[PDB]
């Protein structure tokens, strides 16, 4: 079986800007027969390059695959919004067809610091046995951050589940939410919850709390 | 494109069948299966000529996968027996180009296109059950949301104020809790002078279940 | 019967050959894209084999994997047609070499079209003779 390796996993570019892909094999390939492929979340993969050169029929004049032996490499000379997705290399030589892991192109924007709530449990469920603490980033970028939990300024730990949105179709930035999930019986032994935010955009971080039966 | 079946939920050590159905004339042509996890990339599973009825599997799934056509309908099937929680993935099913094709023994291999819209396979033991919401109660922007906690399968849909509040929302994706069911949420944001203006409705629909459920939200 | 198909082509040359598919001595499996017609008269279909007469069910992958045409014979006219791995169609035979029974005339065969793009103008005609001591119905496609 022959390995295709992307990288780099992640290329954070703004439109109009060029974006380089690579694919790398473990065995040497024929240049004949290699192929990109474009996936949008929720959608099926579309045909880019095959050959490692010739366009498919219907892609735009800007993307562009070279490369022979071991290295191939696709390249889309001027991003237009609607090329941001992941991107797949195939081969399609060897008695078992390959793909490569997923690079992912994503819009550039400027660093936008997330804005920041908590939501303490309802009491509707509290009376089922179970407290959902949850703290919400909202429109922010880049994706990475961290968001953690103080529970009596004890920081939590294995108890947390994260969630995060896709990139925003206007604004190109991010939306993260953390659930906190106690049983009834440990939330009401504590009093202040807290989540603390750290990003890029921002200096110190950002701590939102509440006080448990207050 | 390409048409397949809906999506499917199966406990473990059972057995799916992905349908894979086509408009055009281009039936007999060479197909292909390929599954893709979420972390992982595309991962090819095997293959059909339906003119002849040539099957080539993968290694991989040699005695637990096996490949069929039925020339009556459009449709070539993949039946893969004996589930785990790794077989959880979305199923593709996409044509191998014929020009420029190469073909040894039966097995095509070339690129790929058309592609059908995906399957989706769930493998879980868990078993299906309605969710619960509950509200997430909230110059500057103001959040509140709601919270759909502890449902399968997937998935739900959640509108706000029937489908009359659509901007600044954000719906989650849902998040596989260790007991084995899901839960998401819903949020939407405000100027924080339109906060207390307005009256705040999530519709949360789950079809599986046929649970649903308005909840207000207020601060 | 169906699996002793030899399915080998490659159409390195980019024509797209194989759309229309979904001396006779020994021919090698893997150099055929396709079944194998001869013509005793009536057109039969020739599966894969080894060097002894032992059909093989392997799609004509292995490389021992043959079509024995002569010994597919009768002292009557034969001659035998098929695509090879590249989509050129490949013929054999002595009355012509293929399904020509007259030089303007075809056996006509589930395959005569894509051997033979060109007899597609071709009017078919019922025959019925006995050649060698068998009865032999097919149709034949002349201009
Ligand atoms: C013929 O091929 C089919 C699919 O390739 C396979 O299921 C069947 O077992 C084969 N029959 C043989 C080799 O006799
Ligand atoms: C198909 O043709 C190409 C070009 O000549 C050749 O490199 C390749 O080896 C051929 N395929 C097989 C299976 O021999
Ligand atoms: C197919 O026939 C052409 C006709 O000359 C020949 O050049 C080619 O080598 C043949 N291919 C094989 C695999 O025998
Ligand atoms: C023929 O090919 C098959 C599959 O490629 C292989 O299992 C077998 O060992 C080969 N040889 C014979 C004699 O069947």
């Amino acid at each position: 079986e022959i390995e295709l390796t992307q990288s780099p996993g992640t290329l954070s570019l703004s439109p109009g800007e060029r974006a380089t892909l690579s694919c790398r094999a473990s065995q040497s390939v024929s240049s004949s027969y290699l192929a990109w492929y474009q996936q949008k979340p929720g959608q099926a993969p579309r045909l880019l390059i095959y050959g490692a050169s010739s366009r498919a029929t219907g892609i735009p004049d800007r993307f562009s695959g070279s490369g022979s032996g071991t290295d191939f490499t696709l390249t889309i000379s001027r991003l237009e919004p609607e090329d941001f997705a992941v991107y797949y290399c195939q081969q399609y030589g060897s008695s078992p067809q390959t793909f490569g892991q997923g690079t992912k192109v994503e819009i550039k924007r400027t660093v936008a610091a997330p804005s920041v709530f908590i939501f303490p449990p309802s009491d509707e469920q509290l009376k089922s046995g179970t407290a959902s603490v949850v703290c919400l980033l909202n429109n922010f970028y880049p994706r990475e951050a961290k968001v953690q939990w103080k529970v009596d300024n004890a920081l939590q730990s294995g108890n947390s589940q994260e969630s995060v949105t896709e990139q925003d179709s206007k604004d190109s930035t991010y939306s993260l939410s953390s659930t906190l999930t106690l049983s009834k019986a440990d939330y009401e032994k504590h009093k202040v919850y807290a989540c603390e935010v750290t990003h890029q955009g921002l200096s110190s971080p950002v701590t939102k709390s509440f006080n448990r039966g207050e | 494109l390409l048409e397949q079946s809906g999506p499917e939920v199966k406990k473990p050590g059972s057995s799916v069948k992905v349908s894979c159905k086509d408009s055009g004339d281009t039936f007999n042509e060479p197909v292909t299966w390929v599954r893709q996890a979420p972390g992982q990339g595309l991962e090819w599973i095997g293959g059909i000529i339906p003119a002849f009825g040539v099957t080539k599997y993968a290694q991989k799934f040699q005695g637990r996968v096996i490949i069929s056509a039925d020339a009556s309908t459009a449709t070539a099937y993949l039946e893969l027996s004996s589930l785990r929680s790794e077989d959880t993935a979305v199923y593709y099913c996409a044509k191998v180009g014929l020009r420029g094709i190469v073909m040894v023994g039966g097995l095509a291999m070339n690129w790929l296109d058309p592609w059908g819209q995906g399957t989706q396979v769930t493998v879980s033991s868990a078993s299906t059950k309605g969710p619960s919401v509950f509200p997430l109660a909230p110059g500057g922007t103001a959040a509140l949301g709601c919270l759909v906690k502890d449902y399968f399968p997937e998935p739900v849909t959640v509108s706000w104020n029937s489908g009359a509040l659509t901007s600044g929302v954000h719906t989650f994706p849902a998040v596989l809790q260790s007991s084995g069911l899901y839960s998401l949420s819903s949020v939407v944001t405000v100027p924080s002078s339109s906060l207390g203006t307005q009256t705040y409705i999530c519709n949360v629909n789950h079809k599986p279940s046929n649970t649903k459920v308005d909840k207000k939200v207020e601060p | 019967h169906i699996n002793r198909t030899a399915l080998n082509c490659n159409d390195s040359l980019q024509t797209g050959f194989i759309t229309s598919l979904f001396p006779c001595d020994v021919v090698s499996a893997r150099t055929v894209c396709g079944p194998v017609y001869c013509f005793t008269p009536s057109p039969v279909v020739v599966g894969t084999t080894d060097k002894l007469g032992i059909p093989t069910y392997n799609w004509g992958e292995n490389e021992t994997d043959v079509f024995m045409l002569e010994s597919l014979r009768p002292g009557g006219w034969f001659g035998c047609t098929w695509m090879n791995s590249t989509g050129f169609t490949k013929t054999c035979g002595a009355g012509g070499s293929g399904p020509w029974i007259t030089p303007r005339c075809l056996v006509d065969y589930p395959y005569r079209l894509w051997h033979y793009p060109c007899t597609v103008n071709f009017t078919l005609h019922k025959v019925r003779m006995f050649v060698g001591g068998i009865e032999h119905r097919f149709d034949a496609a002349c201009n």
